[PDB]
Formats: structure tokens, sequence, C-alpha cells
RNA sequence: CCCGUCGCUCCUACCGAUUGAAUGGUCCGGUGAAGUGUUCGGAUCGCGGCGACGGCCGACGUCGCGAGAAGUCCAUUGAACCUUAUCAUUUAGAGGAAGGAGAAGUCGUAACAAGGUUUCCGUAGGUGAACCUGCGGAAGGAUCAUUG
RNA sequence: CUCCGCCGGCACCUUAUGAGAAAUCAAAGUCUUUGGGUUCCGGGGGGAGUAUGGUCGCAAGGCUGAAACUUAAAGGAAUUGA
RNA sequence: CGUUACUUUGAAGAAAUUAGAGUGCUCAAAGCAAGCCAUCGCUCUGGAUACAUUAGCAUGGGAUAACAUCAUAGGA
RNA sequence: UACCUGGUUGAUCCUGCCAGUAGUCAUAUGCUUGUCUCAAAGAUUAAGCCAUGCAUGUGCAAGUAUGAACCAAUGAACUGUGAAACUGCGAAUGGCUCAUUAAAUCAGUUAUAGUUUGUUUGAUGGUAUACUCGGAUAACCGUAGUAAUUCUAGAGCUAAUACGUGCAACAAACCCCGACUUCUGGGAGGGGCGCAUUUAUUAGAUGAUGAUUCAUGAUAACUCGACGGAUCGCACGGCCGCCGGCGACGCAUCAUUCAAAUUUCUGCCCUAUCAACUUUCGAUGGUAGGAUAGGGGCCUACCAUGGUGGUGACGGGUGACGGAGAAUUAGGGUUCGAUUCCGGAGAGGGAGCCUGAGAAACGGCUAC
């Protein structure tokens, strides 16, 4: 189901023809999917644990590691191919006038398949290393709007 | 020289960044190696940065694949490039890519199965350790068609164009399910 | 630039080395070495502007290429050699041993040891981990390794190392209570007991030290160097005993001096 | 006190055909040095080899390995050149038409008094010029006022 | 019709304890004892609502809108005189 | 197992420049020296401290304010 | 020092500007100029063009002397001191300038669990004629060529820590095959096995981190591996020929240090008479590769239609390098920041490279 691209998709480093199958091991041994907690009190979603999708750039299951910067926004933006827009908020203080004015930031975020969003949505996001050109973070907990 | 800068590309908004500074080395690329499955074998010295070496591959002919079912790894010669999953231009080209499937020869791995399991695809000891590998020995029989005709569906694992080596795994389970599919809706 | 840089200028010096703003266009720069270059005190520092035994560059090469300087045991002939917290610096001819240590103000200070005293130095453990082969070693922030361990060390101990034999003596556990030295910030050489250790995950951690006459300061981990096992010291300290005082206290003093 | 036209001396700016030129940048096609990688190539040089000849040396025939220059092939980066058009400049320009300043002539007297037709706003037409007139509006009016 | 109230509206009269350059204004007040909220909009007088570009309009024109240059005043309220 | 602004405290925010402690370069602009009855030496001599928007990290506070909810609580 | 004064009128009070008044680590210019201390100085216009000279070379006891070199000694390989030359290292720092460049540089703040790093410091190194291998070459010497240049050819010599080879002091353990044995085993023998490389399987529990299929172990193989000392100085003693100290230089691995590269967030002047821009030919994302030291449309193939924008995208202007800072400042603020500190960039304009740990180097090369 998850084979949609011209080339096998597998888990790095998870060998699935082994003989010796055994559901009591630790992820990623005796053919088991492989699936990490990522850190900074961030539970792992049970979809990415028993999910069947291959993302190298999941932060639960695929390569990526996060480390950096933790970002909270809002989705702005979810049109694209497992990478949405996060929109952040927030006042920039202009020193002449004490005043404060609204700015904004649009942040590219990838975004795995254990989390379905959509456009208002709260999200944090953490860093991770470059993915492509304008994205160095990954959605690890999708809020809704309501 | 090819470069790896993000200088000349176009900015996520779209506009265009002007220039300021020249093409530095330390962000160089270099011409692809496109091996090519040959019995010519040339590999050549890459020097790179800090003065470490690159194996770069031109020719390749033999390789180290490795049954992980088995856990046994044998050196077998390369016959044919069947199929890429970024370019079909690189199978008419016989082009050695990671992640390449390619026909291997199963003459290395039909001698240790026979040495192995004493079962064709002299001593009471020999025949006890055999009749205990035996006791739970099971094949896939796709592996077995395929030893039928002597080539073995193989996926190049490691970079040839780097290591200057065209190694790999035999292909089992769902992904020798999946890219005979592929080879068969060629 | 195209490659590292060789030159430093004086006025990018260390601030702690002390150094006048019309002594030249360039400082020392501290080759490398156990200790980093913005923490270190170089040797020809120590001989010319300390001790001031030579009184050019070309005095500190002539004093250096006699063999008379030893760093923590070992002969050093390099000027900037970057001499570190808690080295050893001993002259076997005047018969003199010095602990590179910090004075209240952030500034390292010589520091007069015996002899028995200058046959070890303190090492902060930097990591533990496994080698090749599997073999288990330790390394320090002064650039040290040392294999083979004791496995009740671990990350930020401070171990005890015996500089005529090289191995471990003893060690200190990295824990609440033990008196220490800030090594780094705006605390620099300042001495008092661990109180608690807020840890915050994914960010550095911040050590609460309280001095012995009830002051309480805050410093990171990595600026914070074990120097006893409980409220006593394995090392003798400076004449201020890490105890900082406030420029009034200071302006007192100075008043008393001046009175008798 | 004052407004405008027309005269006359200078200054500034504008429009302006000539499809005005000069300068550089982009767009489209090409051509394309040089380097880098790659394919052949093999001047030449070594090491050995088989047997032999002549007196360890030397020559020839013989046969392998290794290194390898010129050259050459394809790819790549790509200066630079040519071409189309565009942009940004600099920019003459017949002629036209403003504004200002200065002398200051001329024709009147339009605005200031109810300025001698009260003034002005908007719009339209006309006239040597200030202006005139039509329609609606305002008092900034020359009326804060007719229960008479 | 008459009288007394309440709310809302167009206004009017008196008064300064206010404000203002004053005229005057019961808001044009509650401002150097300076801050209820918000929109538009001015920065000496001309050149100039002109040139140019853009946009709307069949047109007339509307909206947006300079600069060069020039000038020591222009202007407001009030007083006395003529 | 609701955030944020705001505020408080802490760590950082190079040096030089600035503010500022000490110090009789003869004064001063300076400099980072120096001082001690004179000392085969000493004062562990000194070579402080403050400031450093905004953004980032951490601590306490919740008045003011913003956002999100806010009778299938269908609550536990 | 929280400050005003003259100028519209016959006179008045205003609005309002003009003018004056003070400063400038602010330039020029004029006049004048005795002493002390201090001190900028071809930035502004031309990152315009340059005669000449100099700015990068380098030797320890410890790589290599047979100068037909010098001093001293006077049957001995090499006395010593040593020019030259080979070898090694450096010349990627520093100095100069501010042309380009407007979220770009840069600043503060992150990250590498996304990498390289000569050197320093610390630790580590076992399965590959030996009382020690081979061929060259410089200096030297002498035949030259050319108008000429650290332009250049041929001949004769001879070194190594240059170059190229080659025993590499020996070992256990572990893995596989496996004659025989009497046998769920024993077991001769054979093969593998240093370190590095590449792939694959497996352990890493309930040693490490906030977090890793992590550190690291084991196993199967793999690679035509520039690795695993044919080097030098001083002292030279102990046992009966064998052992033997203190060093120097060099190879490889990890760690450290010196750093770079990339990278997170936030922050920049004027302009809307710049409102749409980007996407054929990368624009935004996805998959698989290639390339790179390493992440990444960085590039390729295929796929999807995204991405930015009045919270001003895109474009234009800047007599725009950014910052630390500077001038003036009651407070708030205004203006400047070419220049000695930090960061960046360039070496007439582009482009491309070699060497090297490090350069897209320009007191290096190649081309236009
Ligand atoms: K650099
Ligand atoms: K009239
Ligand atoms: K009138
Ligand atoms: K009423
Ligand atoms: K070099
Ligand atoms: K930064
Ligand atoms: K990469
Ligand atoms: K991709
Ligand atoms: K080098
Ligand atoms: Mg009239
Ligand atoms: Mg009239
Ligand atoms: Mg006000
Ligand atoms: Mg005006
Ligand atoms: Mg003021
Ligand atoms: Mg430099
Ligand atoms: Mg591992
Ligand atoms: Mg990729
Ligand atoms: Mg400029
Ligand atoms: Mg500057
Ligand atoms: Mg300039
Ligand atoms: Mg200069
Ligand atoms: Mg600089
Ligand atoms: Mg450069
Ligand atoms: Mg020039
Ligand atoms: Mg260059
Ligand atoms: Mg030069
Ligand atoms: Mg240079």
């Amino acid at each position: 189901a998850e084979q949609t691209e011209k080339s096998f998709l597998k888990q790095p480093k998870v060998f699935l023809s082994t003989k010796k199958a055994d559901k009591a091991k630790r992820p990623g041994k005796a053919g088991n999917r492989f699936w990490k907690s990522v850190g900074l009190g961030f539970k792992t979603p049970r979809e990415a644990i028993d999910g069947t999708y291959i993302d190298k750039k999941c932060p639960f299951t695929g390569t990526v590691a996060i480390r950096g910067r933790i970002i909270a926004g809002t989705c702005h933006s979810a049109k694209m191919n497992r990478t949405i827009i996060v929109r952040r908020n927030y006042l920039h203080f202009v020193k002449k006038y004490q005043r404060y004015e609204k700015r904004h930031s649009n942040i590219p975020a990838h975004i795995s398949p254990c989390f379905r969003v959509k456009e208002g949505d709260h999200v944090i996001i953490g860093q991770c290393r470059p993915l492509s050109k304008t994205v160095r973070f990954n959605v690890l907990k999708v809020v809704p709007a309501g | 020289g090819i470069s790896r800068d993000s200088m000349h590309k176009r900015r996520a908004t779209g506009g265009k960044q002007k220039a300021w500074r020249k093409k530095r080395k330390y962000e160089l690329g270099r011409q692809p190696a496109n091996t090519k499955l040959s019995s010519n074998k040339t590999v050549r010295r890459v020097r790179v940065r800090g003065g470490n070496v690159k194996w770069r591959a031109l020719r390749l002919d033999t390789g180290n694949f490795s049954w992980g079912s088995e856990a046994v790894t044998r050196k077998t010669r390369l016959l044919d490039v069947v199929y890429n999953s970024s370019n079909n231009e690189l199978v008419r080209t016989q082009t050695l890519v990671k992640n390449a499937i390619v026909q291997v020869d199963a003459a290395p791995f039909k001698q240790w199965y026979l040495t192995h399991y004493g079962v064709e695809i002299k001593s009471n000891n020999v025949q006890r350790k055999l009749e205990k590998r035996q006791q739970g020995r099971t094949l896939d029989s796709h592996i077995e068609e395929q030893f039928s005709g002597g080539r073995l569906l193989a996926c190049i694992s490691s970079r040839p164009g780097q290591c200057g080596r065209a190694d790999g795994y035999i292909l089992e389970g769902k992904e020798l399910e999946f890219y005979m599919r592929k080879l068969q809706k060629k | 630039a195209r490659g590292l840089k060789k030159h430093l200028k004086r006025l990018n010096a260390p601030s702690h080395w002390m150094l006048d703003k019309l002594g030249g266009a360039f400082a020392p720069k501290p080759s490398s070495g156990p200790h980093k270059a913005r923490e270190c005190l170089p040797l020809i520092l120590i001989l010319r502007n300390r001790l001031k035994y030579a009184l050019t560059y070309r005095e500190v090469q002539s004093i250096l290429m006699q063999r008379h300087i030893m760093v923590d045991g070992k002969v050093r002939t390099d000027k900037t050699y970057p001499a570190g917290f808690m080295d050893i610096i001993s002259i076997p001819k005047t018969g003199e041993n010095y602990r590179l240590l910090y004075d209240t103000k952030g500034r390292f200070r010589l520091h007069s040891v015996r002899d028995e005293d200058a046959k070890f130095k303190l090492c902060k453990v930097r990591s533990v981990q496994f080698g090749q082969k599997g073999i288990p070693y330790l390394n320090t922030y002064d650039g040290r390794t040392i294999r083979y361990p004791d496995p009740l060390i671990k990350a930020n101990d401070t171990i005890k190392l015996d500089l005529e034999t090289n191995k471990i003596v003893d060690f200190i556990k990295f824990d609440v209570g033990n008196v220490v030295m800030v090594t780094g910030g705006r605390n620099t050489g300042r001495v008092g007991v661990i109180k608690n250790r807020e840890k915050h995950k994914g960010t550095f951690e911040t050590i609460h030290v309280e001095d012995a006459q009830g002051h309480q300061f805050a410093t990171r981990l990595g600026n914070v160097f074990t120097i006893g096992k409980g409220t006593k010291p394995w090392v003798s300290l400076p004449k201020g005993k890490g105890i900082k005082l406030t420029i009034i206290e200071e302006q007192r003093k100075r008043d008393a001096a001046a009175q008798a």
C-alpha cells in the first residue's frame, strides 16, 4: 500500500526478510518496524509505531534527529507532499514610538504521515537538519483548532 | 566548475539573488563516475578535501553480495543491470548506481548452500551437523526459481562513484516481489 | 580567510591577560594544546608579564630554550604553550612550583604549591565512552585520554592525576554538596558548594552554588569544576579563598590598609 | 492699492518628430578559448622473459608487464564574440509652449468702498487682455432684524 | 388649549469659573498639571493641482501627482487713521 | 497533561570606545601603571566595577492585557 | 546651561518661515603661527594607470657534503666549520581596499545526531638480503642554443628521512571447513583473522544522550590499500656475542586544540508614479540516485502544484560593505559609521584550475 514509488521503500537497517522473526524484540530488530522517541518530552504518536508508511524524514520512524529550536505556530498551508507552511505570529517592538506591530514568519516544516493537519491547527515543530531547500523543521505535535 | 552553492538559486519568494562572491573550492562538485558494467575494471584515485581518498569506479564487473537470510556474503560477477528507479537511461547504458537492480552469478551461493546445508538447489559429525541444519531449512522458491537460471536479483547498496565498489544484497521477500512485478511490467 | 589565523591582535586578546593597550600591535597567539586559546595563560605571559623572569619576547625564548620550565612535569620550549586551569608550572632550578588557579576577579594567578602537592593535578572528565577494541576510555577538558578508567567515573567528574605515574589516584563524583570552583563566566574564581542542579532537557544545565559566607550564584555546568569531596577542597586556594568581595568591601579593605 | 494681454533682456523646466544618437545591462538564438573529467592513442622509457648469436658487457630478432608525452573523443564549467529585442543611461534636436526674474513701455481698469454690474465656488460657452454671460451653490455681504 | 416633569432633535439667549492670536466658542472647554478610541489630512509664499507616468471616462474631464527654478515675506485676527 | 504579552531575578551580550574605582605621567590630554627610609627585597602589589536595545535561555509573580475555549461539561 | 534674537505692521497680537547664535575623532580653504605632550594623514573624485626599489623565505647535536671550500690535524669511510644543491616546511597569515552586495553581508543567539581540520596535547598500534634492498637525480663538471628571462637542450658523476621495493620480533583468542574417532561430542589438518575500506547479518538487556537501528562488540566477505620505521643525534653501560638509556624525525587511529563550512531564530535605509512575482531552461515539495568533507533542487530522472506577497512580496534607488562604534544630545531623539577591533568581500574585468591540511590564491598558473 505504501509502495507508491518506482522503488521499494524500506526503513534503513531493518531486515524484513529475517527468518528468526520475533515481536518481543526492540524496534528495528527481527524485522520489527523501527521507531524512536524524539526526546524533549514529546510522546511518540501511536500511528507512527503502528504505521505502514515509510518516511525517512519522519522524526519518530525516520533518520532525522530533533536538535536546536522548538517553535510553535499555526498551520498556514498544507498543500504540499508531507510539507506544510507554519505561520508564526509575534509582536515586534518599535523603540521610538514605544509600541508594537504585528509581524509574521512563514516556516516550512516537514510533516510525517503520523499526523493529519489542516490549515489553522496549532502545531509544534522542532529543528532538524536541512531536509530541502527551505525546510529545516519537523512537526512534532498537532493540536486541532477545535 | 560544478558547484554546490545556494548562490545561483532563486529565493523561496522567487526573487533573484545577486551574487556577492565568486565560487569557492570548498563547495565544488565533480563530474559523475558513470560506472559501467564491463570486464575492463578501472577505479581511479580521487584526491578530495583533507588529503583524503575517494575511489571512482569507471568500469566494474564483480561485486561483494550478501544473502541476508542466510547471513552469507560472496564475491560474484555482475551479469546485467535490469532495473533503475530514477532513469531507464541508466538501465540501457548499463550504469551501476546505488539502489540499481542487477543480475549476479548464483554459482558461489549454490556452492555455499551445498557445503553448508548438504542440499543442492561424509562423516558422522558432518552428517549430524548437516541434519541439524537441514531441520527447519526453508527456502522461498522465488530465490529457487532464479537459482534455476543461475542469476540472482540483487540491489546495489554501495555507491560505486564514491567507494569504487559495486556491493549489495540479494533481493528477498517483499522487495523481491516488488521488483519482479516491476521487471515483468517492463 | 583562506586558512587559519596565525596572529592575535593585542586588542583582541583575552581580557584576563591584562595586556596593556599600547604595548604593541600584537598579543601572543596561544598555540594549540591542552587548553582552549581563550581560557589559557600562555607560557610567555607567565614568564615575562607575571613572574618578571624575562623582560622581552627574546628573553622568554632564551629561558625556555634552556629547558628550565616544566608544565605538569614535562619540559615545554613553546612560548605560546597554552597553560591552563590547575596546571602545575615547575622550575626545577629555583625549586618553585605553581598551580594555575583563578582569583575571584577571573584572572589566572600563579599559586605557590609544595613539592608534594605539585605531584598531582585535578582534571575534569569530559566524557566516558568505548574506544577501539571495546576498551573503555576517559577524556578530560585538558586534552588527556586515560584508558581503563574506574567504572564509577562518569562525565563531569573530577579525577586526581599523579603526574609522576600518570594514573587516576582518586576521583570525585559530581554531586550536590561538593565544593567547586567556577572556571568561566562572571563568577570565574568563585568557590562554593553545590546546593542543587537544575536540569532542562535539550539545553545547558544550571548549577546553583553557595559560597562559605552565604552568597548564592548560578552558572552553567560547563563552567563548574569540582575541587573537593564535601566542604574541603583537595587543593590549596589563593588568598581570597574563592570568596568574591563587593567593591564596597574592597574599598573597606583598602581604607583599613592605608589607615594601618 | 492693484489685475491681465501684448512688447524686451535673461534664466529654468517641459513637449517635441528626426522611427536622433552615444553608453552599458538583460532576452533570444548561436559561435566558442581555456581548464577539469572521460574515450581512444602510444612518441618514448623501464623492468623482466624464451631461446639463440658474438666477445659480465654489447647489438639484433623474438614477447610480456608497467609507466607514459603529443594528439584525439565525449561531457562539464565556461570567459569572450556575434544576433534579435528590451531595459538603464547619456543625450543633439527644427519647432512649439510654460513659469520666474529684471528693467519697464503699452492697452485698459478686473479686485480692494455697494470699487461704481456686491464678491466668490463648481460647470459650460464666448471675448485683445484683465474678463463677460448662462445654470446651481456660499457669505468670506452691503441683511444676524417684520408675531407682520 | 393650560401647567409640571422625562427622553430625544433643530436651535437660541446670558455668563466665565474655561479656552483662544483674537474674532469668537457652552464647545472651539475639561492641554507644558501635556495620553478616552479611531480615520483622513498640513509643514513659509509661488512654480502648481502644473509637467510626467498611471488609472477612470465617449468626451468634457476626474483621481493620483512632482521637480527645476524663484522669493522674504505671503497670510490670520484685531487697533488707530485715511 | 491552555498558551502569550508584561514584570522580577539569573546566565550571556569580545576587546577597544563610554560611564566609573585606584594611581601626583611635574599638571593635563594620558597611561595602566606603581608604591614602600633605600629593601640582594617586600606590598599574595594593582591591573576594579557599571552599562550593554531587540531577539534567544532560565527563575519567581499573575494585577493588567491578548489569543484559544467557554451546557452532548453530557463532567468525574 | 531643559535658553533664544533680528526680519511682514502706522502701531498690535499671531501663524509662519528667512537670517543670526553653538558643536562636529568634519572636510577643504584663508590669514597667522614661539615652546611641550599627543596624533589623523590619496577614503570621498579614478576597485583609474603605474617608471624604479623593496614587501618571503627558511638549518638543528639530531635527513642528504668528497666544493677541485676554510681552519685545525696528519693512514685513515665519514675531523670539525660548512657555501651550493636535493629533501622538508612556509609562502592560504599579515598588509591593503570597500567595488560588488539590502534578510544578502553582519549582529546577538542556536545546531552539526550534517562535516573536514597540516599542526599542538593525550592515548593507542600484534596475524605483510634483514648484520639492512634497487634504480635514478641535483649540486659538481663541461658541450651548447637564444636578442633575451631563476628561457632552455645534450654528455659525465654521486647522496637520502627524495623515489621505489621489501623481510616486517613472535602470540593467544575467535570464526569456518573438516580426515578420523565413537560419537547430542572429541578431533588432526586446512583456510580466515593486524589496521584501514565497502556492504550485509547480528548483539548492544533491563556504557552514553533530551533523543539515535548510538559508542562499541561479533560474524561473512570485500579492496589490484601511497598504512603497520630498510631514518638520524648524543651517551655508550650491563651480562659473555647478546642485551642496553636519553632523544630527534616520520606513518596510521581516536580524542583534544587551532578553525572552517554549512546552519536556527530575530533584527536593516528610501521608494507603490514598483501589486503582483516565481515556475519552458528548479520555481515549492516528494521518491530514487549523482555529486560533495558533509545536509540540501546542489544537480539529474520521474512525480505533484506548489512557494512569496499592503505584516509590502517582486522591482527600483543608495554618492549602501555590516557591526563594535562616532557627532550632537534634559529626557525622548537626529545624523554618520571608507579607515587601525570583529565579520565579509576583492586583487584591471570575467572565468577556470594546479599544489596543498587549508586557496577557486592572484607579490601561483591557464585562457578571453
Ligand atoms: K573562510
Ligand atoms: K466684476
Ligand atoms: K465685494
Ligand atoms: K427639548
Ligand atoms: K605550504
Ligand atoms: K549570527
Ligand atoms: K550533500
Ligand atoms: K529530492
Ligand atoms: K601544506
Ligand atoms: Mg473695477
Ligand atoms: Mg463690480
Ligand atoms: Mg497633546
Ligand atoms: Mg508650503
Ligand atoms: Mg530641546
Ligand atoms: Mg588576511
Ligand atoms: Mg554501531
Ligand atoms: Mg538525496
Ligand atoms: Mg559601494
Ligand atoms: Mg566600517
Ligand atoms: Mg565609496
Ligand atoms: Mg587608508
Ligand atoms: Mg578588517
Ligand atoms: Mg580571495
Ligand atoms: Mg587598479
Ligand atoms: Mg584569482
Ligand atoms: Mg602586488
Ligand atoms: Mg596576497
